């Protein structure tokens, strides 16, 4: 076969928009803007003593998501006073949204991790907010065709 | 417009393509041609439930690739006869007047004279003081300027409808009137209308799809009876059918439901396709071997399930190599009619010289060919038996070898396109082995094997 | 995107050198509305979510036959 | 949407100003002035045997703040005798202050952890001080527009 | 005469295919089309979803382009 | 064939006007005038092993304004100046406007990168100021015509 362009409209960063609580982001560094990413596998496997193989799928669907943004964001302050607030009283838990442009997304709750680590140098730096998220599955969403393909896959 | 509710919720409870047109014979409406978008549509027009215009709207829209959109052909109506031949309540829906749902009833010796008579003594005064009903095994009803519709609603009966007008003539008719779809089917099923109707189809670039229940169609292979014959004799492409049930709901729309969205680009068969709504066919195998040396394709149950059978028209051709070929000619006509529009449309129309002729290329390969290579309906690559490539190839005339007269008359002609189609498979022959003993050996001759004999004299 | 336009001095009538007036300067702007009313068409299932054809073809976005 | 530039005026290395005991301190070499860390994450997580998710806030927010200083400054004399003098008597604990410019401050109380390494080579060295904090939050202080961006986010 | 006002003949630009908004699609049949055609009674036709201005022949039979 | 003439107006260098913080400058050197570039390719392509092949838009538009000016114009001082007082105090953006004569133009933010290095001579030297620009689109304003919307086969 020859060559063929795998989609009509070019993928842009711009695009991707990120809500947490409500209100779009802005303020992203380098080139990195999030990553997602899960903490444990979805299944694991166990040998046997005669051949058999065990599969035990999991429970747990805990991931984390790295936001790259500069020192000179508001959205900084946004989240050390969120994360003040959420120490002296006690709610932690805001919601998260991801809709990716020809690509996976992600609709779920989230709350702040860790908080990153400051660097003054000659340059402007980099900030990592780590911000973990109770549901890591990813969904199709804006993709079509997928509950036809879906459909298709044969299995026994 | 004033909205009381800034924000409003209306909560509900448990809820392009190319459109087939069906010449049925009524007068819900003055117009030749009218389109609906569902069965809901119909009935307020004053179409009886289960009459041919009916059954036919509802099997297409049931289909996995229904076209959402059906178109309805007009003829005069002076007679609709009903057939109570065969052993068999007996529910007969009427309506009149467009106005009132006469759902007539009838309950049963049990010969059809019976109730052939019993139904017409039924039909008086059943109001029902606008039309009239004569009995002779069926009864004849007829209207007055009233909308009289006649539909099945049980027993074993069937409709027939008359009209004086032929449908070689109506034909040009409702073509002059709005063009805007593909598939030809009719309701007059005597044998003249349908070979009518096939010869005006191929003139026009539309498809004709026809069911028969005759008998003959899977008669001895030496006996040429029946309609699947004549046109077959005449070299005419046309999709007939073999079905029992045809004449009752015309299941001409299931076959339509199963390729009305199916885009001939990926040069998918018809074969092995479900069509929901028919029956599976019950010949025995000698009678499935009959009809198929006769071109009548069957709807045959495998498996517990219902397949289509092997798309073959009345010439022998395939139906998806003829529905390859109109695709490529509408839609090579309407990218390049396309793209001369807007040169126009800019005051830059194209001109006939060396320096824009070669553009066509272009144009070309974008809409027709490479969306065709893409779903992989054509061809490329290399052959080494025929040691012949597959790619498509185009040639354009320079202006050198016009003839002055086309150059008066502003034509372009002797343009050349090649393609290759892309073949599906059918049938699958398998020859399995099962040892007993030992898997069989094999020589130790460990050398690569010789491919051809020294000696060639 | 917005466009601004400037005479140029061949442009300007006499009269207006006298006077010392300039004019004709043009400037095209696009405003952005927000929103005010916004509904809803929710739908409560019963029995099953509605099924779909297995066509998985690309949906074709016209159709070939235009006369 | 189109580029935009995130501030007004430039990030100045030399308005970030840092005190120590009530001194501002200069000296400070190469091309990382400070570097604030935390030591543990904000809120750790675990798995439930039927899917639940716990999350417990964290009680610890010791941190610790490198800075990086010529061997030819005097803060580190003024440290090194600091240092003794806290090692014979007991005192240990001295106010930290940082100001950011267009960035996070810092305002705690600190102490010295680990005494660097000299390392006398053909070039002039680097000695990096870890200066111990008791509380490692960052406020957003100097930047404007948070008050009213902390009441927007929505959460539940 | 909206389709010609402002188009210059300097560059041999015709009436094939411009659009005329506001004529209607020409019905008669396509018998009647060929009728028209050799009287030199040009016809607005719709094709592929638009109107189309077909052929700018004169009542002599040169094209108005030329003339 | 016939060659043709492209523009009735001859290309006339007074015509490329530069306007910094509202004022004109003047004093360039010989040879070139303004050299405009960006920073980073406007698309990016990310080839596949089987042959799929998916691209990607370039969001940033930072490039670099070259002006060469001769040491003995007070353009070279008002920069100087310049620069020190926006290290002073710290505002360092200024607007930055280039009109061509019969080329695209050029309408965004800049503000002062690098210094250029001073050399003294038997002739009289030159000093490339570097300049940096927020966006670096070259805008076709000046010529008219619309043919983006009648171009594209897509």
């Amino acid at each position: 076969n020859q060559s063929k362009i795998l989609t009509l409209q070019a993928y842009d960063p711009a695009k991707v928009l990120v809500f947490i609580g409500g209100q779009r982001v802005s303020g992203f560094a380098a080139d990195t803007k999030i990553v997602i990413t899960r903490n444990n596998d979805n299944i694991s496997v166990h040998a046997g003593v005669d051949g058999e193989i065990s599969n035990a799928l999991s429970r747990d669907n805990t991931g984390v998501m790295t936001l790259s943004l500069q020192n000179t964001a508001k959205w900084n302050g946004y989240l050390a006073q969120w994360q003040r607030q959420a120490n002296v009283t006690g709610l932690i838990y805001l919601p998260v949204q991801v809709e990716g442009s020809q690509g996976l997304s992600l609709n779920t709750i989230g709350w702040i991790q860790k908080q990153p680590d400051l660097s003054y140098g000659t340059e402007v730096g980099q900030m990592d907010w780590e911000i973990g998220v109770l549901d890591a599955w990813l969904s199709p969403d804006q993709i079509q065709g997928i509950a036809a393909g879906i459909t298709g896959l044969l299995g026994l | 417009e004033y909205q009381d509710k800034v924000v409003d919720v209306e909560v509900s409870l448990g809820t392009g393509f190319e459109t087939p047109m069906f010449l049925a014979m009524h007068g819900n409406f003055p117009e030749r041609i009218r389109f609906y978008v569902s069965t809901a549509g119909m009935v307020a027009d004053g179409f009886a439930v289960g009459s041919p215009a009916y059954q036919f709207a509802t099997n297409a829209f049931a289909g996995n690739f229904a076209p959402q959109r059906v178109a309805i052909g007009r003829m005069s109506i002076d007679s609709s006869k009903v057939d109570f031949t065969g052993t068999t309540e007996q529910v007969v829906v009427n309506i009149t007047l467009n106005k009132v749902v006469k759902a007539v009833k009838i309950n049963v010796g049990n010969t059809p004279a019976q109730i052939a008579t019993a139904l017409a003594d039924a039909v008086t005064a059943d109001l029902t003081g606008k039309a009239t009903a004569v009995a002779t095994t069926y009864v004849t009803v007829t209207a007055s300027p009233n909308v009289v519709s006649v539909g099945k609603g049980a027993g074993v009966y069937k409709i027939v409808n008359e009209s004086s007008e032929t449908v070689a003539t109506v034909l040009p008719s409702v073509i002059a009137e709005n063009h805007n779809w593909y598939f030809l089917a009719t309701e007059a099923r005597s044998d003249a209308d349908i070979v009518a109707a096939a010869e005006f189809a191929k003139a026009n670039y539309k498809l004709h799809i026809y069911n028969s229940t005759d008998v003959d169609a899977y008669a001895p292979e030496n006996s040429a009876a029946s309609v699947f014959d004549t046109l077959k004799s005449l070299s005419y492409d046309s999709l007939g059918t073999s079905d029992a049930g045809a004449d009752v709901d015309f299941t001409e729309g299931s076959v339509i439901g199963a390729m009305a969205a199916n885009d001939p680009s990926y040069g998918d068969s018809l074969h092995l396709k479900t069509m929901p709504g028919m029956v599976p066919f019950a010949g025995s195998d000698t009678q499935r071997s009959n009809a198929w040396s006769r071109n009548a394709n069957i709807y045959r149950g495998l498996y517990g399930g219902g397949s289509y059978i092997e798309g073959k028209t009345s010439s022998g051709q395939y139906v998806d190599v003829i529905r390859f070929s109109h695709w490529v000619k509408f839609r090579m006509e309407e990218s390049v009619f396309a793209y001369m529009k807007r040169r126009s449309d800019m005051g830059l129309s194209m001109k006939m010289s060396d320096e824009d002729l070669p553009v066509l290329k272009s144009v070309l390969m974008n809409n027709p060919i490479n969306i065709g290579i893409r779903n992989g309906g054509i061809l490329t690559g290399y052959d080494t038996e025929n040691k012949v490539s597959y790619d498509p190839t185009i040639i354009i005339p320079k202006r050198a070898n016009i003839p002055t007269n086309d150059l008066a008359a502003r034509i372009l002609r002797d343009v050349k396109v090649e393609l290759v189609y892309n073949n599906s498979l059918h049938y699958v022959k398998i020859r399995a082995s099962v040892v007993l003993d030992r898997p069989a050996g094999q020589s130790t001759n460990a050398q690569t094997p010789m491919s051809s004999s020294a000696v060639g004299v």
